């Protein structure tokens, strides 16, 4: 449903978690990639 | 910064690139703001990892605006301390706040000048300058320009309608439009948010997260700098 709230995962070089309402909060930082 | 305009120099003299040198280029990575001639703010996940009593590889520069030319002001100086504040959560991103020890002082001058603190509890309004040198659509390319964009701020109540009650803390300050375009992206953490609602320029932010970048329905989030002020102070010698 997108993810389940608590989940973690990595997005290139950013770290994100599930939020409570289904969604990807995600850092904002540059990838070398 | 998704939905901006090109800065000038000397418009946001305390904006920071934090840079991480490797073999043959120096990559930024993240914003940062000046608060004195030897400190700089920042956002604590840009740093959460590094060797905070001996920091290899990292420096800041000053008085930039295209990154693809020295135009004569820029002031590389390398970060000899970080500070990360001792509360921070790697995931949750809770007291996403870390100061750096520069090496040496900046040199202040019309391009390279602090930002104010507001006083601790302050409550930001009006209109905001976010800035940095973060990809300009979601997913997309990085400017070489510096960047501007103008957001209004977002009660933390219409936030969590978004993002979820307990995933915004009133710490936490949300910034954007309702019908997206306009926002921080990858890129800009750990770069100012510019209030001026006291008649005067203070950091009121610091980009720290969002759902992608300009969605509509996903403000930005941003750390609220006035919840950290003290932190600040007490940490910056
Ligand atoms: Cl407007
Ligand atoms: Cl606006």
């Amino acid at each position: 449903q997108e993810c389940t709230p608590g989940q973690t995962k990595k997005q290139d070089c950013n770290t994100c978690n599930c939020t409570p309402t289904g969604v990807w909060a995600c850092t904002r930082k540059g990838c070398p990639p | 910064i998704v939905g901006g305009t090109d800065a000038t120099l000397g418009e946001f003299p305390y904006q920071l690139s934090f840079q991480e040198t490797f073999i043959g280029f120096s990559f930024h990575f993240c914003g940062a703001s000046i608060y004195n001639e030897n400190y700089a703010i920042t956002a604590g996940h840009c740093v959460y990892g590094d060797d905070y009593e001996n920091p290899s590889g990292l420096q800041i520069v000053a008085g930039e605006l295209d990154m693809s030319v020295n135009e004569g002001s820029e002031q590389i100086i390398t970060v000899s301390k970080i500070i990360l504040h001792e509360n921070f959560d790697y995931n949750l991103l809770d007291n996403d706040i870390s100061l750096l020890k520069l090496s040496g002082s900046l040199t202040f001058n019309d391009n390279v000048a602090p930002i104010a603190l507001p006083e601790q509890g302050h409550t930001a309004t009006g209109d905001v300058i976010v800035t940095g040198w973060g990809t300009t659509s979601e997913g997309g390319n990085t400017p070489d320009v510096l960047q501007k964009v103008t957001v209004p701020l977002v009660s933390d109540e219409d936030c969590r309608a978004d993002y979820g009650a307990d995933e915004i803390l009133d710490s936490m300050i949300c910034a954007g439009v309702p019908e997206g375009g306009k926002d921080s992206c990858q890129g800009d953490s750990g770069g100012p948010l510019a209030a001026s609602d006291t008649g005067s320029t203070y950091l009121a932010g610091i980009v720290s997260w969002g759902y992608g970048c300009a969605r509509p329905g996903y403000p930005g989030v941003y750390t609220e700098v006035s919840y950290h002020v003290d932190w600040i102070k007490a940490n910056a010698v």
